[PDB]
């Protein structure tokens, strides 16, 4: 068991670097989108 | 009979070439009007050698009522039930019965094959609507009194086959008028009149009149009364006080509305084709009968408009689909 | 597009089988059987016609019936009772003799009231059967009905007792016009028991037909 | 003590980040062909094949890109509530009320084997690998099974009420499951011991999913609220509740980044919740019936969400 703030900062640090690779968060162009 | 443009003056007692309509007895070629002889005449053979606002709004009411029932099935029911394709094809048949009067107004105040296809569309729409009403009554009977047989027999493919056969037989019943018709404008305005070959004018006119009156009144009413007698005999044991009372009332209302909306048309036809009651009059029995024809045909158009209502909107399950569709 | 054409062509063959197999479920009727004090799902599967749920298939008068005995499922009902919605009817089996043992009738009425007033089981009828008809005759002579219910109508006879157990079941049914329920006393004859089932099932099909045809 | 280490909250830290806002979500394509309510589904790693289970007794495999059926599996029991797609793409799990996890081999379709041994209704299935599989049944206890041996290897118990769903970690080493007692327990795959329990809900939990990183996970209960739990702090990280929603939740999943939380409620549609600022980022509507299954592609391309109307829609 560690501090909740250290675990919370780790969770947002994971998605902040992964925000660029999220097609749901950032729309993918229609041509690259298979749908 | 297709529209008011069918009405033409007839030679009741007997230089341009024109043909009279098929709504008057004792036909004769019009020529001022000489009216020498319809056949066996050398001179005739030698010459032949060489409310309107209320009418449109009830149509708009019927159109919005027809396409609404069309789209609601594909959106909600998706034609999984067998009786769905019957009501859907009935709405398309009712469309052909209503989408003719906009072309009738555009045809006048402005050819021959276009008239024949237009009147054929109107006639096949009427016949298909009548046959689809008969088939819907038969489906209701088979579902009420033969529930197990309905479950073991009613298939979508069988309904499709029956609808195709219905369309084919309606087209077959309408082809006599298709072959025995011509534009015959013979004037500044465009007029559209049915014309018989006149070789057996009496017998053929009587045959067509008997055919139309039978298929309009005697077959649908008989099928309806048999199916509804069976439905009532099965439903008197419904054990529900409110649901049973509403269904028998709805059945009686459907029957009386079909009667009061289609029988006067056949009565006017039986009066004006036989001409045994009043045939000596030239215009006194002509203007009144043309007005009666117009009234009965607009009543039939109103009945075709209210058919989707009395066939779908009366159901409680059907009304829930529109509210979800409207959202 | 040779590979793409074969995928759509094979899918069209699949859609053909689902429409044909899906039509089989329309003709066949589904019946749900459940009992609180283990009285349900019994004495109805021993007919001549005949792992988690027991499923029995048989045809009577050109009609295929499907029953599902939910007995091994000891978990909460609210987590899987929504799967049985849309069935033709629900066959509820309650024992007339299950009133003095421990209270058993009160548990049966509670479970019957739970499924009858449930939000999902409102469009499907409920067929209620009275099991142990033979044993209930000699039980009332020794054990009075007043134990289970405070008011036994004072007659204490089988003619009034069988009616009192039947009439009190509709009290739990909150919806009378919205949903219809049946009630029949089971007999020793096997074909007589399914005779009411066929008559009740063929009536619910009529109920669904008028709703589909627009009469209701 | 868990409350001793709870000095701050995630919202007070995430507030500094830029909010996501409204997300343009449109139904690109809908999946038609089923004739009964759909309860569960699973997404493959390649995001090309899709599995769905309906009450019509047919478990057909979908092609997400071209929207057609590549396989048709006639189920023995029509009442099915769970289905899983193995990462190898060879086997497909399927449960139901038979208390049996039937396995069908797509690469031949033929039935591989059926796995019995449970007493409660099967509610969730997940493929740890090509040979191991974990199932969720109604006997208030999970179990680990093997396709090769066909027997129950490891049994995970501890709950008071029956469990309805479970999710797998990205490394297929840990898994959590929810139950009606408002408890989310963490079990080790190899060891088989319950590491910690994540309670705090006030109703029945129906949906549970892992974060892509694996340190946290979210749960879906019936009291119209989602609670996020992290394995590091061993407590409730944040809540996703709204006064507008009063209906229960059936499906909860995560995207690739994990910024947005897709939770399938019982209001005939789906909602999008930001997993950082607890702000709604869109509503996924279009279904005319209750939605019960939802899944996100591993590559994040699209999201399939099927409802009781026998239709599955794709959102990009």
């Amino acid at each position: 068991r560690i501090k909740v703030s250290k675990a919370a900062a780790d969770l947002m640090a994971y998605c902040e670097a992964h925000a660029k690779e999220d097609p749901l968060l950032t729309p993918v162009p229609a041509s690259e989108n298979p749908f | 009979s297709p529209y008011s443009s069918d009405t033409t003056p007839c030679c009741f007692a007997y230089k341009e070439y024109c043909y009279t309509s098929g709504k008057c007895s004792n036909p004769a070629v019009v020529f001022r009007q000489v009216c020498a002889n319809p056949e066996k005449k050398w001179v005739r053979e030698y010459i032949n050698s060489l409310l309107p606002p209320l009418y449109s709004l009830v149509f708009i009411f019927g159109f919005v009522g027809n396409m609404l029932v069309i789209l609601i099935l594909i959106n909600c029911k998706r034609l999984k039930s067998m009786t769905d394709i019957y009501l859907l094809n009935l709405a398309i048949s009712d469309l052909f019965f209503l989408l003719t009067v906009p072309f009738w107004a555009h045809y006048a105040a402005a050819g021959n094959t276009m008239c024949q296809l237009l009147t054929g569309l109107y006639f096949i729409g009427f016949f298909s609507g009548i046959f689809f009403i008969i088939l819907l009554t038969i489906d209701r009977y088979l579902a009420v009194v033969h529930a197990v047989f309905a479950l073991k027999a009613r298939t979508v493919t069988f309904g499709v086959v029956t609808s195709v056969i219905t369309w084919v037989v309606a087209v077959f019943a309408s082809l006599p008028n298709i072959i025995f018709t011509r534009s015959q404008k013979c004037g500044l305005h465009y007029t559209c009149s049915s014309h018989f070959p006149y070789s057996q004018y009496q017998f053929w006119k009587n045959f067509q009149t008997l055919k139309i009156v039978i298929l309009g009144l005697v077959l649908p009413l008989l099928v309806m009364v048999i199916c509804y007698s069976g439905i009532l005999k099965t439903l008197l044991r419904c054990r529900n006080e409110k649901k049973r009372h509403r269904a028998v009332r709805l059945i009686f209302t459907i029957m009386i509305v079909y009667f009061l909306f289609w029988a006067p048309y056949n009565i006017v036809l039986l009066l004006n084709t036989f001409q045994e009651f009043f045939g000596l009059n030239n215009c006194s029995s002509s203007n009144r009968l043309d007005q009666a024809m117009q009234v009965t045909e607009t009543l039939g158009m109103t009945h075709c408009c209210i058919n989707p209502i009395i066939y779908a909107f009366v159901g409680e399950k059907f009304r829930n689909y529109l509210l979800v569709f409207f959202q | 597009s040779a590979e793409d054409k074969a995928a759509v062509e094979r899918s069209k063959m699949i859609d053909r089988n689902l429409r044909e197999d899906g039509e089989k479920a329309a003709r066949e009727v589904k019946l749900l059987l459940l009992g609180a004090g283990e009285s349900g799902k019994c004495t109805i599967v021993k007919q001549m016609k005949i792992t988690g749920i027991v499923e029995t298939h048989f045809t009577f008068k050109d009609l295929h019936f499907k029953m599902f005995d939910v007995t091994a499922q000891r978990s909460e009902r609210k987590k899987w009772i929504h799967c049985f919605e849309g069935v033709t009817a629900i066959i509820f089996c309650v024992a007339l003799s299950d009133y003095d043992l421990v209270n058993r009738m009160h548990a049966s009425m509670k479970l019957f009231d739970s499924i009858c007033n449930n939000k999902w089981f409102t469009d499907t009828s409920i067929i209620l059967f009275l099991n142990k008809k033979d044993l209930f005759e000699e039980k009332i002579k020794k054990s009075p009905l007043t134990i289970c219910y405070p008011e036994y109508a004072g007659s204490n006879t089988y003619e009034e007792a069988a009616a009192y157990i039947q009439c009190q079941f509709e009290d739990l049914n909150k919806r009378k016009d919205t949903k219809e329920i049946y009630t029949h006393f089971t007999c020793s004859t096997d074909t007589k028991n399914v005779q009411f089932v066929f008559d009740a099932v063929t009536d619910v099909i009529i109920k669904n037909n008028l709703k589909d045809c627009g009469l209701f | 003590a868990r409350k001793a280490c709870a000095d701050a909250t995630l919202s007070q830290i995430t507030n500094n980040i830029d909010p996501v806002g409204r997300i343009q979500m449109r139904t690109r394509r809908t999946l038609r062909g089923h004739l009964a309510k759909i309860y569960a589904m699973h997404w493959g790693t390649d995001s090309r094949l899709l599995v769905s289970a309906s009450q019509d007794g047919k478990l057909i495999i979908w092609d997400s890109y071209t929207t057609n059926k590549v396989h048709a599996i006639p189920l023995r029991s029509s009442w099915v509530m769970t289905c899983a797609y193995a990462p190898s793409g060879n086997y497909v799990a399927c449960g139901g009320l038979d208390n049996i996890c039937s396995i069908y081999n797509l690469k031949t379709v033929r039935v591989s084997r059926e796995l019995a041994g449970h007493t409660g209704y099967l509610s969730c299935c997940r493929f740890l690998d090509d040979n191991q599989i974990v199932t969720s049944s109604g006997d208030t206890t999970c179990a680990l099974w093997d396709i090769e041996t066909g027997q129950q290897t490891t049994t995970f118990t501890g709950h008071t009420g029956d469990v309805m769903s479970l999710s797998l970690a990205p490394d297929t080493r840990l898994f959590v499951s929810g139950a009606c007692d408002a408890s989310a327990k963490l079990w080790d795959v190899r060891e088989g011991m319950c590491r910690q329990t994540f309670t705090g809900h006030e109703s029945d939990i129906n949906a549970i999913c892992f974060f892509p990183n694996g340190n946290a996970f979210a749960t879906g209960s019936d009291d119209a609220t989602c609670r996020l739990f992290d394995l590091r702090a061993d407590q409730e990280l944040m809540t996703y509740s709204h006064d507008n929603i009063i209906c229960g939740i059936t499906s909860v999943s995560f995207s690739k980044s994990g910024r947005l939380l897709l939770a399938g409620y019982d209001d005939f549609n789906c909602n999008v919740w930001d997993a950082l600022k607890a702000d709604r980022a869109g509503v996924l509507a279009g279904h005319d019936n209750r939605v019960s299954c939802l899944g996100v592609t591993d590559d994040g391309m699209a999201v399939a969400t099927g409802s009781w109307d026998s239709f599955l829609k794709i959102w990009n």
